[PDB]
């Protein structure tokens, strides 16, 4: 039932990607072409990580990775 | 957490021969080992999230990015996708990395995530199509690199600023909407919970505030009473280390009360506490003790008046923990 629920959320969240869908101003191309570091308001949404909370960014990049990455090959993670 | 439903623990292969120098991207041993074990398999995705250290210079960053490109060329088959993270800086000699990525790839996209920090220049590069044919030592490549044209650089700066501003606006709106809603979390939080991740509020409280539970308001109240009595007793009893430790303990007790009462009642005892936390420091004054009912006694307030207010500044590593705790309190407690 846990795997079924995971697949169910996967299937439902296609029209909207968990409310993290990208807009046109976020994606730019090189060929088709001041903030300060003392603020951390973004971390008030990092509530689902014990050792690393950077599992929310992967959920947003997942759209492009679905679009452009083959799902029948292996993956390598560096760093 | 899932109980190995998807057998994830049986599908992670670690590239390590026992030698520490074979794990760093810059070294040749890492490239040799990766090519040795991955030359006979098909790799469709190469994801490289750099450590993003500030100690390193620009030359080392360029060397590491070029090494990642070399690894992708060596082991990546056709239709391979490379995902990387970049941290541009104010120093004008920064676009050489963009020039390099444009040089070695044909379809390069740059993304500013709204889930990332909107106050920092952190961008993500995605590359798909291999362009070059000859791979050569790093020195000649790093000598070859140059800047880009000024017009495109200014266009990139303007686009980056606009994207950061809109991302910050979206962040503020999402925080406000989450704090308003009664008892339902945002859809991405639901997805993260489904995927097997855990809420870190209790853990962060346990090894940060040394408070086993935030819901139990009572024990936290008596804890703060004993803490303030003991810190005042020691303070008049008089060193620098003792003063710093006692001030820090009092700060942690005050933060524990604030988070607990925000979780239980729905409002912070001090209105300026959240803005000060955003700045990165927290202050406890005579007025704060005088504010709420029966937290202390008149002699305690008079003793505190001899010191007035205390203001403790944290490191960024602890500011992040404070932000996570405040977010959890606001997005998991009552409206």
């Amino acid at each position: 039932i846990n795997d079924n629920c995971n697949k169910d959320n996967k299937g439902n969240k296609i029209n909207n990607f968990w409310g993290l869908a990208l807009k046109n101003y976020q994606v730019l191309k090189i060929r088709s072409i001041l903030p300060q570091g003392g603020n951390y308001l973004s971390h008030q949404l990092r509530l689902f990580g014990i050792n690393s909370t950077s599992c929310l960014k992967a959920l947003e990049l997942s759209q492009i990775l679905m679009k452009e990455v083959n799902k029948d090959k292996d993956r390598l993670f560096l760093g | 957490k899932l109980g190995n439903v998807t057998q994830i623990l049986n599908r992670v292969k670690v590239l390590f021969n026992g030698n520490p120098n074979s794990t760093w991207i810059g070294n040749m041993e890492c490239e040799s080992l990766i090519w040795s074990e991955l030359n006979d398999k098909s790799i469709g995705l190469v994801h490289c999230d750099m450590e993003g250290a500030i100690g390193k210079s620009e030359e080392t960053v360029l060397h590491e990015h070029y090494s990642v490109i070399r690894i992708t060329y060596l082991i990546g088959d056709d239709d391979v996708v490379l995902v990387s993270k970049i941290i541009p800086t104010i120093t004008p000699n920064w676009s050489r990395i963009l020039y390099l990525y444009k040089l070695y790839w044909k379809d390069v996209s740059i993304i500013s995530l709204k889930t990332s920090n909107p106050a920092s220049t952190e961008l993500y590069l995605i590359s798909k199509d291999a362009y070059c044919t000859i791979m050569e030592p790093s020195e000649v490549v790093l000598s070859k690199l140059k800047r880009l044209s000024l017009l495109e650089e200014n266009n990139l700066l303007k686009w980056i600023i606009l994207s950061k501003k809109r991302n910050n606006e979206w962040l503020h709106h999402e925080i406000k909407e989450g704090e308003r809603d009664y008892g339902v979390m945002r859809p991405y939080h639901m997805a993260l919970q489904i995927f097997g991740f855990q809420i870190n509020l209790n853990h962060l409280a346990k090894e940060f505030l040394s408070t086993p539970d935030l819901t139990n308001i009572n024990n936290i109240i008596q804890s703060f009473q004993r803490t303030i009595k003991d810190v005042l007793f020691e303070w008049i009893n008089i060193n620098k280390g003792k003063l710093r430790l006692l001030s820090r303990r009092l700060v942690l007790s005050w933060i524990s009360l604030s988070l607990s009462t925000r979780l239980l009642t729905g409002r912070f005892p001090d209105e300026k506490f959240e803005h000060r936390a955003q700045t990165g420091y927290v202050s406890l004054a005579d007025t704060d003790l005088e504010s709420l009912k029966l937290l202390s006694k008149n002699i305690i307030k008079n003793y505190r008046e001899c010191i007035g207010s205390i203001s403790y500044w944290f490191l960024t590593k602890e500011v992040k923990i404070l932000m996570k705790l405040i977010g959890g309190a606001k997005l998991l407690g009552i409206p």
